[PDB]
C-alpha cells in the first residue's frame, strides 16, 4: 500500500 | 554530484550444462547515475532478445540491474557482458566463466 | 465500498444546548477527516480537520473527536447559538486516495430563546402604492410553527429569525400576502399556533 | 522471523526532452512485488510477484493514483532542488527516495524509514524516533525547517506505523507460501591454479531465499579474512539468490581449509572441504 | 484570499455548452471538483495535482471535461447540458502539507428545457405598521420579490448606502407561486427591523436590492417583452415621523 504524499514538498 | 562505477557479475541462473536451455545473467551494481549501457555477447556479437529487471538501488543509493537472456550453452560458444557508463573511460567486458 | 453516514439527518434544538453531530464510515482505513459548514445557496466553510494520528481537535465551541477503530467521528457544539444554523458536512480521505468522500450532512436549526413573546399580526402598506399591502406575523416564541398555504391565492412564507445585534434582540417572523380583494390579515394567520 | 516492506523511487530529469522519468518498485523482504514506470505504455502500477495478483481492480487503481501522485511530487521536488543548489536548467539530475517499515514475527511494528537522495547523496532523512529529521547540507536544512514548522513527521509516522504495517502484514499472509518459505543454499566448491605456489578455493551457495547469508573460510578450524574474497550476493532471476566465498591457499594444502555456510533455511550450518 | 469561482450563477438552455472557472488559493498544490444537488452531499468529479489530472470519477459523463493547463486556474466544461446537469459545482484546493480542502462559493447551474419562462422579479418595499411601532417600539420593513422564474436571486438590504446584516432575515428558499405547476414562478420575502426612532428619522433611507440571474446579454430573444437578462431590481422607502 503506497503512502499519500502530503508533506513531501522540499 | 557523486558518480559511481559499475560492478559486474556474469553467470547462469542454473548450473551450466551443454545442450540444456538456461539463462544468461549480467548483474550490474554500485553505479550512479542510472543511465547505463549493457550488452550481452555471443562470440563477440550483440544478442538482441535481452531484458532487464526494474530499476532499483541499494543502501548507499547506488543502482543495480539484472540483464538476462535465455541461452543454451555449448562448450565452444563464448559469452560476455559489455558494460558502458559515464564513469568509465572505456567499456568493461566480462566473459562468462562456467567453472569459476 | 466506503459509506459515510451522518447522524442524525436533521436537528432542531433550543439555543444554549450542547450538541452532538455524529459521523460514521464503514471503512476505517482513513487518512484524515474534515468538518464543513454550509449555508443555503452558498459554498462550504472549513471548520475542523483531524489527522489519522490525532484523536481530537478544537476551535472555540467546536470540538471534533475521531475513533478510527470504531469508524466514528463526533462533532460537539457547545452552547449552540441561533447563528450555528447550517448544514454540517462530514468528509473523509482514504489512505488509498486523494479525494474527500462526503456524508449527506446534518441539517441543524438552533431555535432562539425568545425572552418576551408578543405574538401579533400587522398590516404593512407599499411605500409606492397605498393599494398594495402585506401581512406580518412576528414576535411569537420559537415553538410556534407557521403552516404552509393551502389556498391558491394566499402566500405564506416559513418563519425566519432576525438578530438586531446592537440591541441583542432576536425575533421570529413570517409574511403573508394576496392579490385577492377578500384579503384579511387577522385570519391569514389564524392557521398557526403554539 | 521479522520482515520488511520497502519502496524505492527514482526520478531522472531530462531538460528539453519532456518530463522526468519516474520509476518506483515495491519489495517485501527480498521479493519484488510491484513496479511503475512513467515511460511505459500502461501508465499503471503493475504486479511483479504472483501473490499480489490476488488484489482486486480497486487496489490497482488506488496504487496507480498514489504512485502517479508521487511521480508529480518528485517532479516538483527536482525543480525546488535546482533552485536550492542554484543549478542550471540544462543538466540531468536524480531524486531518489526510500521508505517502508519492518515488523517482528508477532507482526508488530519494529522500525520505519523515510529518506531522500539528490544526485546520489543523502538529502534528508526521518530519524528513527519518526519525530525528527536529518539534513545533509544547507539546501536540505531549508527543507528540514519547512517540515518541522508544518509538523509533517506526524503524518509520515502515521503511515509507517499503520498503513505500512497493515499492508505488510496482509502481503505476508497472502504470500506465506513463498514469502514465509525458506530455501536452503545448495553448496559446492571449485578449485583454481593462481600460480606455482598457491591455488584458490571457491565456496558456492546457490538457490537460497532470503538473501541474508553468511559464508566464512577457516584454516585448521581458525577463520581467515586475510586472503579472503566475498562477492556481492546476486539474484539468480528465479526469485532466489547466489553468493560465493574464496580463499587463496598454498597448493597441496587445500584440505587444511573449510567453508562454513549459515542461513536461516539451515537446520544446522554446513561445513565444506575440498 | 480564498478560492474564487466564476460564474457564480449560470442559467442555460438544454443542448448548450457551459464553462466554469476556478482560481485556487495561491500556490495550493491540489485542486478538486465536486458536484452537489439539493439536500445532498458533494460528489467527486475530478482532481489535479499541479496540472496532472490524476483521478476522475468513473461515473463522470463524456460531456464533462476539466483541465488545469498551468497548474493554478482550472476549467470545467459541460457539453450539451441536460436538466440532470443542474447542480452546484464546487471547486476546492488543498495545501502541500495538510491536505485540508478549502472551497469556493460554488457555480450554480440550472439547465432549462428552453428559456420561454425566464423572468426578472418585481420588487416592492412595505413600510412599518403604526401598530407595531406603538406596540413594540420596533419597526419591521418587508421586502417582496415576485414572479421570477428561474430561482436564482440574491436579496440584500441597504441603509443609507451601506449593506446591512444586523436585523435582517430572508426566506431560506424562494417559494413557488403556483406549487402544482412544473414551471412555477417564484416569490421571496425579507425583513429588516430597526428601532422605532430609527424609522421615525426621515433622513434614513432603506433600499431592498434583488440581484436576479437570467439570460446573458448575447442569448437570442424573440419575445416582445424585454430580454430577461441578469439585472438588479430594487425598491426603497424613507423614514417618517407619523
Amino acid at each position: 500500500r503506497y503512502p499519500l504524499t502530503f508533506g513531501w514538498c522540499f | 554530484m557523486i558518480q559511481r562505477t559499475p560492478k559486474i557479475q556474469v553467470y547462469s541462473r542454473h548450473p551450466a550444462e551443454n545442450g540444456k536451455s538456461n539463462f544468461l545473467n549480467c548483474y550490474v551494481s554500485g553505479f550512479h547515475p542510472s543511465d547505463i549501457e549493457v550488452d550481452l555477447l555471443k562470440n563477440g556479437e550483440r544478442i538482441e532478445k535481452v531484458e532487464h529487471s526494474d530499476l532499483s538501488f541499494s543502501k548507499d543509493w547506488s543502482f543495480y540491474l539484472l540483464y538476462y537472456t535465455e541461452f543454451t550453452p555449448t562448450e565452444k560458444d563464448e559469452y560476455a557482458c559489455r558494460v558502458n557508463h559515464v564513469t568509465l573511460s572505456q567499456p568493461k567486458i566480462v566473459k562468462w566463466d562456467r567453472d569459476m | 465500498k466506503q459509506e459515510v453516514t451522518q447522524i442524525p439527518a436533521a436537528l432542531s434544538v433550543p439555543e444554549g444546548e450542547n450538541l452532538v453531530l455524529n459521523c460514521s464510515f464503514t471503512d476505517s482505513a482513513i487518512y484524515n477527516l474534515q468538518w464543513f459548514r454550509q449555508d443555503p445557496g452558498k459554498g462550504l466553510t472549513s471548520l475542523l480537520l483531524i489527522q489519522s494520528s490525532q484523536r481530537e481537535q478544537t476551535s472555540g465551541r467546536l470540538n471534533a473527536s475521531l475513533d478510527k477503530s470504531s469508524g466514528r467521528s463526533t462533532l460537539y457544539i457547545a452552547a449552540s447559538q441561533p447563528g450555528d444554523s447550517a448544514t454540517y458536512l462530514c468528509a473523509v480521505r482514504m489512505d488509498s486516495s486523494y479525494k474527500l468522500i462526503f456524508g449527506s450532512g446534518t441539517r441543524l436549526l438552533v431555535r432562539p430563546d425568545i425572552q418576551n413573546p408578543d405574538p401579533a399580526v400587522y398590516q404593512l402598506r407599499d411605500s409606492k402604492s397605498s393599494d398594495k399591502s402585506v401581512c406580518l406575523f412576528t414576535d411569537f416564541d420559537s415553538q410556534t410553527n407557521v403552516s404552509q398555504s393551502k389556498d391558491s391565492d394566499v402566500y405564506i412564507t416559513d418563519k425566519c429569525v432576525l438578530d438586531m445585534r446592537s440591541m441583542d434582540f432576536k425575533s421570529n417572523s413570517a409574511v403573508a400576502w394576496s392579490n385577492k380583494s377578500d384579503f384579511a390579515c387577522a385570519n391569514a394567520f389564524n392557521n398557526s399556533i403554539i | 522471523g521479522s520482515h520488511s516492506m520497502r519502496y524505492f523511487s527514482t526520478s531522472v530529469s531530462r531538460p528539453g526532452r519532456g518530463e522526468p522519468r519516474f520509476i518506483a518498485v515495491g519489495y517485501v523482504d527480498d521479493t519484488q512485488f510491484v513496479r511503475f514506470d512513467s515511460d511505459a505504455a500502461s501508465q499503471r502500477m503493475e504486479p511483479r510477484a504472483p501473490w499480489i495478483e490476488q488484489e482486486g481492480p480497486e487496489y490497482w487503481d488506488e496504487e496507480t493514483g498514489k504512485v502517479k501522485a508521487h511521480s508529480q511530487t518528485d517532479r516538483e521536488n527536482l525543480r525546488i532542488a535546482l533552485r536550492y543548489y542554484n543549478q542550471s536548467e540544462a543538466g540531468s539530475h536524480t531524486l531518489q527516495m526510500m521508505f517502508g517499515c519492518d515488523v517482528g514475527s508477532d507482526g508488530r511494528f519494529l522500525r520505519g524509514y523515510h529518506q531522500y537522495a539528490y544526485d546520489g547523496k543523502d538529502y534528508i532523512a526521518l530519524k528513527e524516533d519518526l519525530r525528527s529529521w536529518t539534513a545533509a547540507d544547507m539546501a536540505a536544512q531549508i527543507t528540514k525547517r519547512k517540515w518541522e514548522a508544518a509538523h509533517v513527521a506526524e503524518q509520515q509516522r502515521a503511515y509507517l506505523e499503520g498503513t505500512c504495517v497493515d499492508g505488510l502484514r496482509r502481503y505476508l499472509e497472502n504470500g506465506k507460501e513463498t514469502l514465509q518459505r525458506t530455501d536452503p543454499p545448495k553448496t559446492h566448491m571449485t578449485h583454481h591454479p593462481i600460480s606455482d605456489h598457491e591455488a584458490t578455493l571457491r565456496c558456492w551457495a546457490l538457490g537460497f531465499y532470503p538473501a541474508e547469508i553468511t559464508l566464512t573460510w577457516q584454516r585448521d578450524g581458525e577463520d581467515q579474512t586475510q586472503d579472503t574474497e566475498l562477492v556481492e550476493t546476486r539474484p539468480a532471476g528465479d526469485g532466489t539468490f547466489q553468493k560465493w566465498a574464496a580463499v587463496v591457499v598454498p597448493s597441496g594444502e587445500e584440505q587444511r581449509y573449510t567453508c562454513h555456510v549459515q542461513h536461516e533455511g539451515l537446520p544446522k550450518p554446513l561445513t565444506l572441504r575440498w | 484570499t480564498g478560492v474564487s469561482q466564476n460564474p457564480r450563477h449560470k442559467i442555460t438552455k438544454r443542448g448548450q455548452n457551459v464553462t466554469f472557472r476556478c482560481d485556487p488559493i495561491s500556490e495550493h498544490n491540489r485542486l478538486y471538483w465536486y458536484r452537489q444537488t439539493l439536500g445532498q452531499g458533494p460528489e467527486f468529479l475530478t482532481y489535479f495535482q499541479n496540472e496532472a489530472q490524476l483521478e476522475k470519477s468513473r461515473l463522470l459523463s463524456d460531456r464533462f471535461s476539466a483541465e488545469r493547463p498551468k497548474g493554478s486556474f482550472s476549467t470545467l466544461e459541460i457539453q450539451r447540458t441536460e436538466q440532470g446537469d443542474s447542480a452546484m459545482y464546487l471547486c476546492a484546493s488543498s495545501s502541500w502539507d495538510t491536505g485540508e480542502l478549502f472551497f469556493g462559493e460554488g457555480s450554480r447551474l440550472t439547465v432549462l428545457e428552453d428559456l420561454k419562462n425566464v423572468f426578472p422579479p418585481e420588487v416592492a418595499v412595505f413600510e412599518p405598521s403604526e401598530a407595531e411601532i406603538s406596540h413594540t417600539q420596533k419597526a419591521t420593513l418587508v421586502c417582496l420579490a415576485t414572479g421570477f422564474y428561474p430561482d436564482h436571486v440574491e436579496l440584500s438590504w441597504w441603509v443609507n448606502g451601506k449593506e446591512v446584516h444586523s436585523g435582517v432575515c430572508t426566506d431560506p428558499q424562494p417559494l413557488k407561486e403556483q406549487p402544482a405547476l412544473n414551471d412555477s414562478r417564484y416569490a421571496l420575502s425579507s425583513r429588516l427591523r430597526v428601532s422605532a426612532t430609527f424609522w421615525q428619522n426621515p433622513r434614513n433611507h432603506f433600499r431592498c436590492q434583488v440581484q436576479f440571474y437570467g439570460l446573458s446579454e448575447n442569448d437570442e430573444w424573440t419575445q416582445d417583452r424585454a430580454k430577461p437578462v441578469t439585472q438588479i431590481v430594487s425598491a426603497e422607502a424613507w423614514g417618517r415621523a407619523d
